[PDB]
This record gives C-alpha cells, structure tokens and sequence, in this order.
C-alpha cells in the first residue's frame, strides 16, 4: 500500500552567551575628575585635563 | 550561507565594584543565538598544514 | 559583588525541587560575572579528605533567589563591612543565637540533589557551630578506629547532646560507602602515631621517669625557663651512608612530620566563616529552615 | 499620616557605596 | 584610618628608589596616627628565626603612596575583613588566585634598602603562599633543632623554638595515645591490601621502621573504662593542637589573593590586588 504523505514538527532551543570587559580606573585620578581634591592652581588644572 | 544564524543582543549595562584601590567598572551584555536552518549550513575544509 | 550561574535547561517539576534550596552554600572557582552549573558540582559520593582540601582552593557563596533563567549568588569572603544574608541551616542539630559557623563536608549519611534531568549531581556542605564541629569529626574517626582493631562491639557513646535533643549518629555503611571517610581516618591516625614515635625517639627516658613526679617536674621545668638539663634531648647515633637501604635520619623525619601536620591542621575547617546575629525571630533555628547571619 | 518619605529618606539612603575611591 | 609615616629630607638619588616601593609591608610598634621613619627600621640581615619571632608581637601595615613629604600606610588587621588593598609579590614564587599569603623575613641578606641620606635601611619581608611558607618554616625549625641558600643559626634563640615545638609535641601523648599506638602493626597490615592506604603512608615515615623492629602487648585498660573512653578525647586534643601549629612556629596568614579581571598568575615583582582575611 502507498505511503501517506508524512508530517513532522521540530523545535530548537536557544543558546545563551555573554560578553564583558573591564574598565578599571586609577586611585589618584577620579577626584580630579570628581573635582573633590581639585585645588585652585595653574598646575592642578593641567593634571585634571 | 545567506542567513545561517539567528542572533539576539540584549541590553548593555554596568556593574561596578571597588578593588585595587581605584574603581573597577565591569561592562556586561547578555546575548543569545540559535541556528535557523534544517540540516548543516556551515562546513570547513582544513586546507593547509 | 554578585554572580549568577548559567542554569541549563533542566526539566519541569525538578526545577521546583531545586527551588527548595535557597540557602545552601556553593563553591565557585573565580569571581566572574558569569558561571555555569556544569562546574559548580561534585560527585554525590567522594572522599571527604580531598573535598575538604578543595574547599580551601575555592571561594564560598550563598544562593539567593533561583529563577528559571538563572540563580544569583553572593560570595562570603570578599565584600565590605560584613553585609547581612540568609543561611539555610542543614546540619544534624540546630545552631543557637550568637555563635559561629563552620563548613564541613557531609561526613554523615550523604545528601545530594540528584539532578537526573541534565545528568549531574550537587553536593552541599554542612553548617555546624564551631564547638560541636571541632569534635563531630573526632566522633566519626574515633568510631572508625575502635572498629578497626576489632574491639568491643559498642559502648553507647555514639550520641551527641545539643540543646537537649540528643542526636543518634546514624550507623555507618548505610547511605555512603565506608570508604567515603576512610582516607581521613588513615591520614589522621597515622600522623599522630608518627608524632609520638618521633618524640619518644628524641627523648628516650621520658617514659621511665616517675609516673607522677619525674614527668611533671620535666614539663614544669621545660615550660618554664631554660634549665633544660643542659641538652635534655639525647644525642642520636650516626646514620647510614645513604646507599644502605636502611638509612634513617631522625631530623628529616621531623621536618616531614612538621610539614604534613601543618598541611593537615590547616585543611580542617575549624575557622569561622560566619556568625549568627538573628533579630526579630525565634531564638534558635532548628535544622531545616533558614536563618539570618553576618559574615565574619 | 506619619510613615516613610522622611521614613522614605530614612530607609533607602541605601544604593550609594562608591562615593568613588579615586582622585 | 591611615597611619602617617613622616620623612626627613633625602637626596633624589634615593627618593626615586623608595618611591618604587609602593606595595611592600612594614612593621610598626604602636598604632599611633603619626610615626617617623626611624621607628619602622630593622638592621641588616641576621637571625631569621628571631626575626620571624618578632613579626608575632608587632602588627604589620602596607604602604600605599609616597609623596616627597609623607608616606601613607594602612594598619593591616585591626578592624577590616574586606579592606581591599594592594601589595606587591616580593618573593621568589609567583602566586595564583585563591590561596592566602604569609609574611616571612628574607633570606641571603642583600634585600636591604639602604638610604645613606639618613644612615638607615629597611628589610621588607617577602610574601609566600601558605603551601610553601609551611615547608620553609618546617625546614628551618627542623635544621635549627639539630644544634641541640643556607644561613646558620645563633643558638641563643634556637632553644626557645625547640621548646615551643617539643612542648606541643609532649602534650599530645595521653592515655588515649597509647591505644592508637597499639595498632601500628594492625595499620601496616592494612596498608598492604589496598592502594590508597599504601599511598597515605609516606616512605620514610619513621613508623615503617618501628612496626618492623618492636612488638607491643595488648594495651592496659585505663581506670574507669566502663564510663569514659580515651581515644575520642585524644583525637579531639590532636585536632585542636594541629589546627594551630603553624601559628606558634611560622605566622598566621593575613590575606588571600582575589583577581576579577587579569590573568590568575601574578609573576614575582609585580603588584597584585588582594582582600585581607
């Protein structure tokens, strides 16, 4: 006897990855960038820049 | 092939933590993927040695 | 600081069994922002010695909320100012308020979450107060030792009192193999025997002294200032020429024993990792439910 | 009529720890 | 808190030398806020055992910055169990992520930072991982116990270390100890029927040369052997005493290395982050 036409279903699950990277900033240079330790001199401005 | 892969990028975000004195900013990005074709859609040949 | 764990596609139903573990402590490898359940895992049955030794080469971390996507975890050692956290007690007996906790592997009848779905097993350690944890291992090994030499069948000493409810110390070779803790027994008995041997070889006359005066006077003058009977320790005979198969240098053995005893005494836990500071709750937490704690 | 916008202020001063460590 | 170590004036030929020491640890005597450079200053090489015995009374402090005026520091452990800091690996061995670190006085001498501008010099201790500091202190105490890269002892403090050792050794022997000693043949006959048992016994274990020379009778029963039992007390004592042997001989570790980003290994002579325990 003939074969009836066949039907089939299939599913694929997701795959999960991630990416990352570090950005560590120094200990003497953010409060010139945060302006806390900034003192008013013609020398510290250049260092903040 | 023309489209051998389905790819989803999540949303970037920052997670930060203090160590090594300074600040340690840590970028992350969750991302997922899953093939988009019945049967194999990629192969290699190993040409040289 | 916080790290999640890539939780593989396990199953329906069994995930709701993993969810029952929201206070157990698991050991990572390194502090990244992404781990995998594939690595934070041990054989459900393995020796307790090497597991206790591995518990140091790694970092500790507790399990906060677990979600079908992933479970989040917070480490213990690293951190700042000692934040608070929950710690589901799993021990054989409860832990009282205002004390310390230690982490020892499951010396007794093993427990493990047999994740049969993705074919892997998790083995969580135990949480015991320091006082009883310093001596439970001694109970296990003393039992094993008295069984070794074929002695009296029993004495009625396989019990430990704690907050009244006396524990029974379930019988051996019931849940685990007897070989689960035999390496610990060997490595701890052999070292003490070697220490006693080396000592008595240094001081031969130690035991022929007065059973109540010579020994006591020797110790009271040794712990005190430098009487030392000049050189109290005796002079050892010369050794063999290093090609004779019977060479025995006492001091080489002494160095070996010092090193090995240090290596053991380190990897035994017995160092507090956290301290209970419960507040607005029942005064003491029976075994099986969670409790508030501060890391040390 | 007494509870948590100054008991607001009060609890969750919480999500501020760096106040960075770097100049 | 931040200890402030003051400085005299110095020639720039050595200020740049001191400036390259930004992660080494010093040893104060008191935890006053201010302190002068003369306070933290040891003589040149000498008395490794005595020096190690000195690190157990004063408490350490790592320095963090060097300005041409002052020199900051940090009390190592008085109030912090998570104070993330930096100290440079000044030993011969590189160290991996995870293990603790222990301070030991240097060897061979020649690791002395001489400042002729004030006729003083320092001796920064090296930093070793535990699994090796233990072996080092073991070798040194064992060698110095014989005189009842190798420097000799001085015999004026060796006896103190031998006392510290022999004391912990002698107090281990108790009524229980002889019971455990009564099975050395019963142990050796076991260490020949399986593999791991033969492995756990070392080769020159000084006890394979006892079960083959001396026989002992059944152990004498103790007094009141119907109520108490000695072996468990003996093993509790042994655990309690072995858990604090490296303390009385070497020194307790102070910090374990943690690294989030860089490669795990940090080769000698390079800075590396750490969290103190």
């Amino acid at each position: 006897p003939a074969d009836q036409p066949v039907h089939n279903y299939m599913i694929k699950r997701l795959d999960r990855r991630s990416l990352n990277a570090a950005f560590s900033i120094a200990v003497e240079a953010l409060g010139l960038i945060s302006g806390e330790n900034l003192d008013g001199t013609h020398i510290s401005s250049a260092m903040r820049l | 092939e023309k489209a051998s892969e389905s790819y989803f990028m999540g949303q970037m975000q920052v997670a930060r933590t203090e160590s090594g004195g300074g600040l340690h900013l840590q970028l992350t990005q969750p991302r997922a993927n899953v093939d988009l074709g019945v049967g194999f859609t990629a192969a290699y040949a190993a040409a040289a040695l | 600081m916080e790290v999640d764990i890539a939780l593989p596609t396990l199953s329906p139903g069994d995930l709701s069994a993993l969810q029952r573990c929201e206070g157990r402590v698991v050991f990572l490898e390194t502090l990244r922002r992404h781990a995998t359940l594939r690595e934070v895992a041990l054989p459900c049955g393995g020796d307790v010695l090497a597991a206790m030794a591995a518990y140091r080469r790694r970092f500790a971390a507790v399990i906060t909320r677990v979600t079908p996507h992933r479970m989040l975890a917070t480490p213990l050692g690293v951190g700042g100012r000692g934040q608070s956290l929950v710690l589901q007690n799993t021990g054989p007996f409860d832990l009282t308020n205002g004390d310390h906790v230690c982490l020892v592997p499951p010396l007794l009848g093993d427990e493990c979450l047999r994740l049969t779905s993705a074919n892997l097993e998790l083995r969580f350690p135990m949480t015991l107060p320091l006082a009883q944890a310093r001596e439970l291992t001694a109970r296990v090994v003393a039992r094993a030792a008295e069984t070794l030499r074929g002695g009296a069948p029993a004495r009625g000493a396989d019990v430990v009192f704690s907050n009244g409810r006396r524990y029974q110390l379930p019988p051996p070779h019931r849940d685990n193999a007897e070989a689960a803790t035999r390496s610990l027994v060997l490595n701890m008995i052999f070292l003490l025997n070697e220490g006693a041997v080396i000592l008595l070889s240094l001081i031969p006359n130690l035991l022929t002294l007065g059973a109540q005066d010579g020994y006591a006077n020797a110790v009271i003058q040794l712990g005190s200032a430098t009487r030392e009977l000049g050189q109290l320790v005796r002079q050892p005979p010369p050794p063999l020429p290093q090609d004779h198969a019977r060479r025995f240098c006492v001091f080489e053995a002494l160095e070996a024993w010092i090193a090995s005893a240090s290596r053991l005494g380190d990897t035994l836990g017995t160092r507090p990792v956290a301290r209970v500071c419960i507040f607005d709750g029942p005064p003491t937490v029976p075994p099986g439910e969670k409790a508030a704690v501060v890391e040390v | 009529m007494s509870v948590q916008i100054g008991n607001g202020l009060l609890m969750v001063v919480a999500p501020g720890t760096l106040t960075v460590g770097s100049a």
